[PDB]
């Protein structure tokens, strides 16, 4: 759609709301809107006020200590895109010291062309994390939001979601503006061109929102340009662009320039025509034409002077630098002072860099996000007419990340007067400052303490010279290093090597943890070298060296270093096998489980496992198994330095078990084993097999198989012999294959119609007596059952022996 | 390194050719071990 | 004795220098012979040293090839005095090849020390040597890894060791075995003759063995007598040599004066030295790089030189140094990275500086960064005789300490312009000397809080919370922020809210050691614009005591049937000066389960008894505040108990034999006002049983029936060892064996003793023994009755 | 007495109060409020001049 | 460290002044003696 209403050049509202009615009939604003400093206001007063008309704000929106307001949704329900051409301290939208502000309420804002949002110190705001700035801005990192109600306290952001939710870091979350409004999200294909309710794409040139999908005429904002409602990407003549959002006929710019010239406003600009653009003033290399408002290029080298008030300016934020955009000659001094934390070099070189000459001095103080002054693209000369105090022309102080001064491969420079000053620049190099000194031509204008010899680059790596590892020797835990001796022009300047190292499991290693070893410089052959200690076997390590020199400022000796070098130790005997367990799942099957050694000490080739069968206890064959307690178990110089100083004086200073190779397997099954019998098993991890196999200590373990069933039960019938004295000697073949062994045989013999008596036939009772014997039995039918008790347990009672004595 | 394992160090650094008080008690200084080599042994 | 002095010397790499020993008789030293590899047996049958007799210190042999018998080389060696014991040993012979026999038939005794024989694949004839006859001590020998291990006493096949009579314990036995002189040792040319002594038992003097050294001859190495002239000559010889500087004391030429003694230039006597007065060390210049360089500085007290220290990097140097008290020359600190302060030099109070550092400097400091303090200049005294001070590139030493430097050392006018730099020192040192006052404190046994006066820099936003430092203070003094390049557990505080009344920052601690002394201080934290920090005095607070811990290791011993001796150890946490221990004891009733168990049946067994980021964040916030403010506003145009005092032991009497007693032990660090006594310590102890308690007391009464039934009545030992489980009876009839019977507690109760039925005719016997907890008692007298 | 931001606004609208603050047009001169009241202590007149009507 | 155990500290910090329950600012968050100052009401 078109933009009904006026254009409302940027204003501010102060001290009461009665002025706000100036926004009655306009949907766009040329400039910035400031609502701030409300004291005698209350929510019922805000509830009446509203402005559905406003759509897009040119420069910025600022709210600062407005009382009685709780939610902006009822004020600006249609703000869609913030142009942000001229920011407010590198921030497109500032929400500061909002008391009573409960929730934002900007559910129609889509994009901010250039800028950032800073909301802080409100202690009344929540529903903050439930919004996604990524779909709103392009540089999320530049945002700065702290000290709210949502963060310190736990204001619940209760909202439907019904509404889209998406991931931000590692989990999904709803993207909601209000308790009744939620962020408009749509497919990334039409990244900014807009998207209707049903998800259909808007026009290509369109932006944010549209009523008719893929239709330029029925949009609410379009990224390119505006003209006559139906906006076009680039309007043709006779329409010249203006404020980078709308183009007008020549008559409009002509009459407004005349209105500025006749009414001598201190702020109005004599607009010019240049490349079909009615800009406030065209840059150097052009001259205003009185006849036609075009500014024709000049027939001479006249730069655009950019005079400074009070001969000095401070650059701290984007808005500070934008005043100097297009300027090329500065009749003053410049003080870069960027209290930051986030990089700004982009917009600085975008707006600065076109400057060439500085009449006064330059000074870079306390800046932190600066990485290199290279963003001063075309600066060539520093006349330094306005000499800074202490007779200084170039200055520096406490710049924590000032890495590079300028690209001296191609960039010239010239300093007329004044001397330097450098202090507290931990990320600089004396090489760089010396290079600037040579290029400047002020080489004879350097004096003591104008260049701190220590604070300039405390922790960097720009020794500019290389060292070579003369010899390397490897071993298990000792690595011998040797390198070419280094000798600056004066050997006294060299003060010692530093060998830095760190274990390196991978290849990605930085430069400049990182354990250090000091090396005494050698005496002028005799490679300094060093021998390593305390290594873990079969592990890679990154190693390099570094030189140390004196101040050496009069000369240009900066030491040297070696490149980062990877080298790994050797393999050795592995560690003990881990988790050795043995469970016999069957009478002959045993499962063995183990884990790889805690120190494999190289690629584990295999496991070596041996086993055998123990022998039963001898005492188990000569134990009384029916006496009390018959429970059978079921299964400091001293001596150490004596030889040490002995060697000191002598040396003196000179003036078969079954086994297999288990490969790639932590679980074994063993068969062919005697049922209910203990077995001895050992295992050794082996990280080297074919070349004189190297294996660790044996993994001792023992396990007994599951018992059988028929083994305990007695095999063979029962025989009896009766003598004249009614004594019955009983024979029965024992289970010669029991579960381990049989300790006793229980004999349950009864009379006919009488009680049943139990007799013990132990191993010695069965063997020594050769069977068993019953004495003192009266005539009558009998019934004798025999049960064998083995190691596992008891057997089966034999058939009753029917006989008469 | 102390008695016995410094024999490995002397095997390494000295190659093909006071003690223990310097490595078990004091710091093993490497260059001290080098001049210890019994070249006329 | 015809021979030479023969100081101890060593032979290696050949047998050539061995010939030097040809003209020697008695060794005044030790022989260490090793590195014999190109050595063959045939080259050693033509060499001998019969003149050699006695070795003073010790003998070592190593890596010997070719030798098989030392009887040839050393035939007449007699005694090793062991005046200098080789680590309580006098003879170490190691790693021989071809050496099969000893051959030292002429060795009879060793004055002190023992022998070490090891790793000798060839040595034999070890079982025919008597060490006790030779050496007075045989428990310290260590003879392993020989040929014998892998009775006539004889050295070799042709040499016998010879056994002196027991009466000749140290005189020695002559050819007839007669005891020699008292001063004779091992052997003698003539029995009972000091002149003919082969070895001197105590001392030697011109061919005569004597017990002591008459003046002016002093006891030289406890083996001979030497006058002052020769001892002083040896002193001078060491004086102009590399050393054992000999000094005479107690008629002994000791190689050094002992503690509290000093040699005088007039006489080598060790006069009682004045107090510590340890030593003086000499150089004129010496640098210290690390621990190793300062290692030999141990004991150095007065330095007749100069010290230039450069430590490329703590308490290790505190061990090495700190024993220094004065320096003659100039002192310099240069580029010592790992130096935080100079507290190690505890005793440095005066410097002479007669030698001056380049530029006539007495104290030079250059390119030292991590230096923070020098000393406790409130109490430490320092003096400078003359010179100048150099301070440059000392970024972390604020100028207050430098000002105190000359005011304590008295060098106010000694320093000149640019001697002390202003802009190169104390750049990082931000001492601002604003004092913080502590509001109040109050302490609980477990915890303690802390509140102090408020403080605000001119911009109240610039304050970024407080740092709180604390740790334990053993004694009443402690340093501050020294540590190393540092313990001192720290905790951060957020700034208090502005009250525009005034709140206080405050803080409560979390966990601590009760009844201990803590040292605490609070440091501010503010971003530089200027530096407006603050600091507080080191405050010592004592946490109040509480109930102590449990006394350790309670042990009880039954030294008697009524005496039980108790011992324990002090509690882990005294939590106050222990007033006493509280002890309770109570008789423990024995297990009543015995009273219903018939032990006569099976079961006869009876038991018996990192920061820059947040600072910059605050700066960012403040600068945005200021930008907004500038742009917005525009102006117009009970139990028997005991209180054991100061004792870790106890004894309890009046206890029955073999009786358990439960013992309860607390420690009470408080005495009168409701003693804080910890939880109990419990231990049960049983007294030893009486020997007569289990023995049956009382004659056996028996009742013969018509059908030969006996009713045995006997009186049990009413005071047994705890109780009697059963009574064992051994009753025997004439012509029969000693039948056995068991009368249980129930059997003795209901049967009133025993009731035996069906006795065969004849004369029986009745012997009954009680089985108490201690064991069987005594059998009763045999009751003989004819049934 | 020295005062800086945060409390500076609270100092305003009380000494000035009621009526608003004068604001015509931008017409940055490095002397606005901070280097006159936060950096260095200021009197009442330097604050009274920031009112609108008087 | 929160409800149940800290009650002694609650008696500790203020003594004979008395508080009202709530703790989830100290066994998940931290106690800093400021909230301890506040909860104990006069």
């Amino acid at each position: 759609h078109l933009y009904p209403g006026e254009v409302c050049p940027g204003m501010d509202i102060r001290n009461n709301l009665t002025r706000l009615h100036e926004l009655e009939n306009c949907s766009v604003i040329e400039g910035h809107l400031q609502i701030l400093l409300m004291f005698k206001t209350r929510p019922e007063d805000f509830r009446d006020l509203s402005f559905p008309k406003l759509i897009m704000i040119t420069d910025y929106l600022l709210l600062f200590r407005v009382y009685g307001l709780e939610s902006l949704k009822d004020l600006f329900p249609n703000l869609t895109v913030i142009r942000g051409s001229r920011l407010f301290f590198n921030y497109a939208l500032v929400i500061f010291e909002m008391v009573h502000l409960k929730e934002l309420g900007l559910y129609n804002l889509m994009n901010i062309t250039r800028g950032s949002v800073r909301i802080e110190k409100n202690n009344e705001l929540c529903y903050l994390a439930t919004i996604d700035w990524s779909r709103i801005l392009d540089s999320v990192e530049d945002n700065y939001i702290v000290l709210n109600k949502d963060d310190n306290e736990e204001c619940g952001d209760i909202c439907p979601g019904n509404c889209p939710a998406t991931v931000i870091n590692g989990q999904f979350v709803e993207r909601c503006w209000t308790h009744s409004h939620c962020q408009k999200v749509c497919p990334t294909i039409c990244k900014s061109h807009g998207c209707t309710a049903e998800g259909l794409c808007c026009h290509s040139e369109c932006l944010g929102n549209c009523s008719q999908p893929d239709d330029p005429t029925k949009c609410v904002a379009c990224r390119n340009f505006y003209l006559d409602g139906r906006c076009v990407e680039t309007c043709p003549p006779p329409y010249y662009h203006f404020q980078d959002w709308r183009c007008v006929n020549f008559s409009f710019c002509q009459d407004l320039h005349h209105k500025c010239k006749n009414s001598r406003r201190q702020g109005c600009h004599q607009y010019v025509i240049h490349n079909n653009k009615c800009i406030p003033e065209c840059p150097s290399g052009y001259t205003m034409n009185s006849s036609n408002l075009l500014c024709t290029p000049c027939l001479g080298p006249c730069p655009k002077v950019c005079h400074l008030l009070e001969g000095e300016k401070t650059i701290d934020s984007v808005t500070s630098a934008q005043e100097l955009r297009g300027c090329t000659v500065i009749n003053g001094s410049l003080i870069i002072n960027i209290r930051g934390g986030n990089n700004l070099a982009a917009e600085l070189e975008a707006n600065l860099g076109l400057i060439e000459e500085i009449s006064g001095y330059l000074k870079i103080r306390r800046s932190y996000a600066l990485v290199s002054l290279s963003f001063f693209r075309k600066l060539r000369l520093i006349r330094g007419e306005t000499l800074e105090i202490g007779n200084y022309s170039f200055y520096a102080l406490d710049n924590q990340n000032l890495r590079q001064l300028w690209d001296w491969s191609k960039h010239n420079l010239t300093i007329t007067q004044g001397k330097l000053f450098f202090h507290y620049n931990p990320k600089l190099c004396l090489s760089e400052i010396h290079k600037m000194e040579e290029v400047s031509g002020t080489k004879g204008r350097q004096e003591r303490n104008d260049i701190a010899l220590k604070t300039n680059g405390d922790q960097a790596s720009c020794e500019n010279e290389l060292l070579k590892f003369s010899y390397i020797r490897t071993s298990f835990d000792k690595i011998l290093l040797r390198w070419e001796p280094y000798w600056p022009p004066d050997f006294r300047d060299l003060l010692g090597f530093m060998l830095f190292y760190k274990e390196a499991p991978y290849q990605n290693v930085t430069e400049f943890s990182w354990t250090v070893v000091d090396i005494d410089p050698p005496l002028r052959q005799n490679h300094p070298g060093w021998l390593m200690r305390g290594l873990k076997p079969w592990t890679q390590y990154a190693i390099f060296v570094k030189t140390l020199v004196t101040f050496s400022d009069e000369r240009r000796t900066y030491g040297a270093k070696s490149d980062i070098i990877y080298v790994q130790t050797d393999a050795t005997n592995p560690s003990v096998p881990l988790d050795p367990i043995s469970v016999s799942n069957s009478s002959s099957q045993i499962i063995l489980k183990w884990k790889p050694p805690s120190d494999p000490n190289g690629n584990i080739t295999h496991y070596l496992v041996f086993w055998e069968r123990q022998a039963e206890d001898s005492e188990l064959f000569e134990l009384d198994y029916c006496l009390k307690g018959l429970k059978l178990p079921s299964r400091s110089s001293f001596r150490k330095t004596f030889e040490d100083y002995l060697h000191n004086v002598v040396f003196v200073p000179r003036k078969h078990r079954p086994f297999e190779k288990v490969v790639n397997k932590e679980s074994l099954v063993i068969s062919g084993l005697r049922h209910f019998t203990g077995y001895r098993i050992e295992l050794q991890a082996c990280n080297q097999d074919t070349p004189e196999e190297r294996c660790s200590v044996a993994a001792y373990v023992s396990a007994r198989t599951m018992p059988e069933a028929k083994a305990d039960d007695i095999v063979g019938p029962v025989t009896h012999e009766i003598f004249e004295n009614n004594v019955v000697h009983l024979m029965w073949q024992e289970p010669k294959e029991p579960n381990g062994l049989i300790v006793l045989y229980e004999v349950s013999y009864r009379r006919y119609g009488d009680e049943e008596l139990h007799l013990c036939v132990s191993r010695k009772h069965f063997a020594l007596e050769r069977g068993c014997r019953l004495r003192g039995l009266s005539p009558g039918n009998y019934s004798v059952r025999i049960r064998a008790t083995s190691l596992a347990g008891n057997g089966s009672w034999t058939e009753p022996t029917y006989f008469y004595v | 390194l102390c008695g016995g394992e410094l024999v490995d160090t002397l095997q390494f650094v000295c190659g093909d050719r006071g003690i223990v008080e310097e490595c078990c008690f004091r710091s093993c200084d490497l260059a001290l071990l080098e001049t210890y080599c019994a070249t006329p042994a």
